């Protein structure tokens, strides 16, 4: 098990408030965030903000699947953003899929996290994305590729906190037993320790 | 869990905690910090800074400074805004936040029910806030504390208004900043800064106003000495 | 015009859903988990001025305007 | 006791008079609800017959009615609210309202700064005066000694207490703020 | 200089009334120079009036 090549770039676009492109290997996702701004009166809430997440694929038009994976991303960012400090305003997250090579949701979560961090939004704790794919026998592989995803009998994706490494989001494909669910959760907890180091080194370099 | 007074000038991350000195103190946490129990929590990236003037008293505030574009109104700031409407007997002005501000016809110098001031739609005004809490639309007055407008009101007749990030504004408004003196050595200039991320410039030639507009947005970066003098010489032309 | 008796689907559609020892053990609450106020006067008993009433009775009684 | 259906013969115009939620035609009294048969004998004979369900799930406001509300947002010249209770009973849905800067005090006076009267998040007791326009729909008023904010809330989530006719104070940090306190 | 200000405030009324005539005819060439005169005439000494104005 070994995470593949990682790269990231910040402040690409001049129009939004914060931009961050996160590509992990061959797959890539671009994201941008507009800071706290005005909100339609029919959707505003007092003592809280409103999070809006929309996802755009590269081929075709969004359907039921993209909104079902938009709820997860919105309900994951909702648990780490201190909205009470900014009521009667709106926070929006937009995700664009540039290339797909496998484990897209984890790269989308990392793109969203780096865009929120770049945009200067009050946050309670950072979050990560780790995807596991155990093969037809039980050999765990971390950060797989669509070649291995096609052959694998089960694919799992987790979102992990940056404080005590708890579980925030979980979407699973395939059938399995609980023992290897525990061992892939432990592998995810072991994997996030390097992504958070990549986060810290990137922001330490930014303020050089 | 590190302690304060030790990680000054160090890049921090959201979710980290730090220990203020021991005997709870009444030091108020700043923008990117929130006080929980007898510890401080970090909610914004940036760099820890502590400012106590000259004495062994308080004398001291904890605030991180980061780079961002979206502006949140703060009470007592000089903010440049642009008029949008003239509804009722007020002047709604766009400052760059979530909601527009609100002037009054008598807020200007020597304004009464008869000698109202001429304010159109789509004009830029220099003025400071007096109420900026998160409970109402912000409201700004535009002359002075005493009542003599010290350069405030409607400004700008033959200049160029551009927009920069909050970092460059913070960097320029420093007592040990030599940016303006050296930049004005080449091209004579006059500036009116705004804490919402806007700058008004007026050089002599339109060409010089274009050059100053382009070369001022890059002074937050491109560190001085080995780079700034050579850079100034190349642009001298 | 005779009314009739129900059948399964209707008699299940019309269902009203309205200590006895301990079961489902792990799901109890104990197993899963100074204030000196110096309070002011508790209410304000309005025993005092209430300005609207003041200005009204004031002007009506006064009734001088000079 | 007997119940009703929204039409039946009840009484003659000589054997009683129509009451609440009823209509009459051709010299007879006809029911208009499915509630209970109530005959208020009162005094003077000829009881005013009426039918009342007595289980009000929803009720439309009127020209004059006492309502419990909840502020949503405040402006320099009005304050949008949400009607929550019609007098006593809970309301299944929520309507909207607007308190102009003339209905705060019982004098319809000048000054009366809206900012420190109806801070958002509070619960107030007010009375309607009209059926309103399409911009402001119910046009509530608090121009009375008994109307105003009744149960406030602290800055940090602590039940608040009345301290005066215009000032309230926090019990924990002893902080002073301005409201429009109604008599209890 | 006691009748000059009164002559001024008499002139400004007729210049304020010629705009309604230029609008009635539909000739804004004059209705524009009357607006310029009206804004060019309003000074601050004229509106001083009395002591306890406000």
């Amino acid at each position: 098990c070994s995470l593949r090549h990682f790269a990231c770039e910040q402040n690409l676009l001049s129009r939004p408030d914060g931009s961050a492109s996160f590509l992990q290997g061959d797959t890539s996702v671009l994201a941008g965030v507009y800071g706290p701004a005005e909100v339609k009166v029919s959707k505003e809430i007092f003592n809280k903000a409103t999070l809006e997440v929309i996802l755009r694929p590269k081929i075709g038009l969004p359907g039921v699947a993209e909104k079902s994976r938009e709820r997860l991303i919105r309900n994951t960012c909702e648990a780490v953003v201190l909205g009470t400090l900014h009521p009667r305003t709106s926070i929006t997250v937009v995700l664009q899929v540039v290339s797909d090579a496998g484990s897209l949701l984890a790269c989308c979560l990392n793109a969203a996290c780096m865009a929120l961090v770049d945009a200067g939004v009050p946050m309670r704790a950072l979050f990560c994305g780790v995807a596991c794919a155990l093969d037809s026998d039980g050999t765990l592989v971390l950060d797989p590729t669509s070649k291995q995803e096609k052959e694998a009998r089960a694919v799992l994706t987790f979102a992990l906190d940056s404080v005590e490494r708890k579980l925030l989001m979980s979407s699973t494909k395939g059938l399995y037993s609980d023992t290897e669910l525990q061992q892939c959760l432990a592998a995810a907890q072991a994997a996030s320790q390097h992504v958070f180091r990549f986060y810290r080194e990137s922001l330490q370099r930014r303020y050089s | 869990a590190r302690a304060a007074r030790t990680v000054l000038g160090q890049v921090v991350l959201p979710g980290e905690e730090l220990l203020l000195p021991e005997s709870r103190v009444r030091v108020v946490c700043g923008p990117g910090l929130r006080r929980c129990g007898d510890r401080l929590l970090v909610t914004k990236c940036g760099r820890l800074r502590h400012k106590e003037p000259g004495s062994g008293s308080g004398g001291g505030v904890y605030w991180v400074d980061s780079q961002q574009k979206r502006y949140v109104p703060v009470k007592g700031d000089h903010v440049i805004g642009i008029v949008t409407a003239k509804s009722g007997d007020i002047f709604k002005v766009d400052v760059g936040g979530s909601e527009p501000a609100s002037l009054s016809y008598l807020s200007f110098e020597g304004a009464t029910k008869r000698n109202r001031p001429n304010v159109q739609v789509g004009d830029l005004i220099y003025g400071q806030f007096v109420v900026a809490n998160k409970d109402m639309e912000p409201e700004m007055v535009c002359i002075d504390s005493c009542g003599r407008a010290n350069g405030m009101g409607v400004i700008g007749q033959d200049g160029l208004l551009f927009k920069v990030t909050l970092g460059l504004i913070r960097k320029l408004l420093a007592p040990d900043c030599e940016i303006i003196q050296e930049v004005g050595k080449l091209h004579p200039l006059e500036i009116v800064f705004g804490m919402n991320g806007r700058i008004w410039v007026k050089a002599k030639t339109i060409q010089q106003t274009l050059i100053l507009a382009n070369i001022l947005e890059a002074c937050e970066h491109m560190t001085s000495d080995q780079r700034k003098q050579i850079f100034s010489r190349l642009a001298e032309s | 015009a005779l009314a009739a008796r129900p059948s399964a689907f209707a008699s299940t559609l019309c269902l009203r859903y309205p200590r006895t020892l301990d079961l489902y053990k792990t799901f109890l609450y104990s197993r899963q988990v100074e204030i000196s106020p110096l309070v002011a006067i508790t209410p304000f008993d309005f025993k005092s001025a209430s300005p609207d009433d003041i200005v009204k009775a004031n002007q009506k009684k006064a009734f001088t305007r000079e | 006791v007997r119940y009703c259906i929204p039409g039946e013969r009840l009484c003659n115009l000589e054997e009683g008079s129509p009451g609440s939620g009823t209509y009459t035609r051709h010299g007879y009294i006809f029911s208009s609800l499915a509630g209970c048969l109530m005959k208020s004998s009162e005094n003077g004979a000829l009881p005013v017959v009426s039918v009342v369900r007595e289980t009000e799930s929803q009720l439309l406001p009127d020209v004059g009615a006492i309502v419990t509300c909840k502020v949503s947002s405040i402006n320099s010249r009005f304050a949008k609210v949400h009607i929550l209770y019609v007098g006593s009973m809970p309301l299944k849905n929520s309507f909207r309202g607007t308190i102009r800067k003339e209905d705060v005090r019982a004098t319809e006076k000048d000054k009366v700064e809206i900012y420190k009267s109806f801070r958002p998040g509070d619960i107030v007791l007010a009375k309607v005066i009209s059926l309103g326009d399409a911009q402001s729909n119910y046009l509530l008023t608090t121009a009375e000694n008994e109307l105003g904010v009744v149960v406030a809330h602290s800055e940090s989530g602590i039940q608040m207490v009345p301290i005066s006719w215009c000032e309230m104070q926090c019990p924990k940090t002893h902080t002073k703020e301005f409201r429009k306190v109604a008599r209890v | 200089e006691g009748l000059v200000v009164r002559c001024i405030q008499r002139l400004a009324e007729m210049c304020r009334s010629l705009r309604g005539a230029a609008r009635l005819v539909g000739e804004p060439v004059l209705g524009a120079k009357m607006e310029t005169a009206a804004t060019l005439l309003r000074r601050d000494i004229v509106f001083a009036a009395s002591l306890y104005t406000q």
